């Protein structure tokens, strides 16, 4: 017995327009962003030299402290042409006009998310992010906004502290480092509360984030949208979608964009999809 | 938990 009366995608659009699917939860990773021409920074193609020990070391904290200024560098680099959210951003930001939103739970960085129109108490940046930054020295941890931390990137003057000249850090998460407190207290209460897990965009490798779909009640079903599969358990030590226990998990395998229109058209939402992305993007183009 | 690989 189960929830969903298919594995599918249209099961899914069926049990979301249910009275039994109130609250969803969202993960996402670096797939819901390359459409945006943002490609994932664990990708082997930002990895082109700095006397670094090993190609980790770049993202790693241990390495951060203290030598600074290749991150500073690669950041110049790799610093995005535009910020312009994707189908499945805004997607996302239909949930939540449409009420079905609990929280999203997101590895990104990019601040596409926030521009997509997710509040902060939506949101939950795991691995932080580039939209704020502060001050790293404890007794000021001036607070400076991302258009302040560009100009400082592009200069390519390591960012200093106007108050006490200190080095200031945009706030990500690096390899190596806690997650926010906030990530395991919202965890705590979310997974309490969630009918429906929407998995996108993610390979589900980095921890602990992903072991957050562990924490879904045993009835919830957990839609994955992503360019392939993931998340199962590992045969040489999850997700189900294929045995014949198979009972909630489904797996739609392309990409994240072309997923979330088809569920938007399940949904009978496809119109407002196309008409919010094209006000959205149109709004940013002329900026 | 530390952010890891
Ligand atoms: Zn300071």
């Amino acid at each position: 017995e189960r929830l969903l009366d298919e594995l599918t995608l249209e099961g899914v659009a069926r049990y979301m327009q249910s009275e039994r699917c109130r609250r969803v939860i969202c993960l996402v990773g670096a797939g819901i962003s390359t459409s945006a021409g943002i490609p994932d920074f664990r990708s082997p193609s930002t990895g082109l030299k700095y006397h670094l020990p090993y190609p980790e070391a770049i993202f790693e904290i241990s390495y951060f402290k203290k030598h600074p200024e290749p991150f500073f560098a690669l950041a110049k680099e790799l610093y995005p042409g535009q910020f312009k959210p994707t189908i499945c951003h805004y997607f996302m930001r239909l949930l939540k006009d449409k009420g079905l939103l609990l929280r999203c739970y997101t590895q990104n960085i990019d601040t596409l998310e926030r521009i997509a129109g997710l509040e902060q108490e939506d949101l939950v940046e795991a691995h932080g992010t580039f939209y704020t930054s502060h001050c790293v020295s404890a007794s000021c941890r001036h607070e400076y906004p991302l258009s302040w931390m560009k100009e400082k990137i592009f200069s390519e003057v390591t960012p200093k502290c106007e108050n006490c000249q200190s080095l200031v850090k945009p706030d990500i998460v690096f390899f190596g480092e806690s997650l926010p407190a906030r990530f395991f207290s919202c965890m705590q209460s979310d997974f309490l509360k969630v009918d429906l897990l929407l998995v996108m965009g993610t390979s589900l490798q980095v921890q602990p984030f992903a072991s957050l779909i562990s924490k879904a009640p045993l009835s919830t079903p957990r839609l994955l949208i992503n360019k392939e599969k993931a998340g199962q358990s590992d045969p040489f030590l999850g997700m189900d979608f294929d045995s014949k226990k198979a009972y909630r998990d489904v797996a739609w395998l392309g990409e994240c964009d072309q997923g979330c229109l088809a569920l938007a058209e399940l949904l009978g939402w496809k119109k407002e999809l196309e008409d919010l992305v094209r006000r959205e993007h149109a709004s940013i183009d002329a900026q | 938990p530390r952010k890891q690989l």
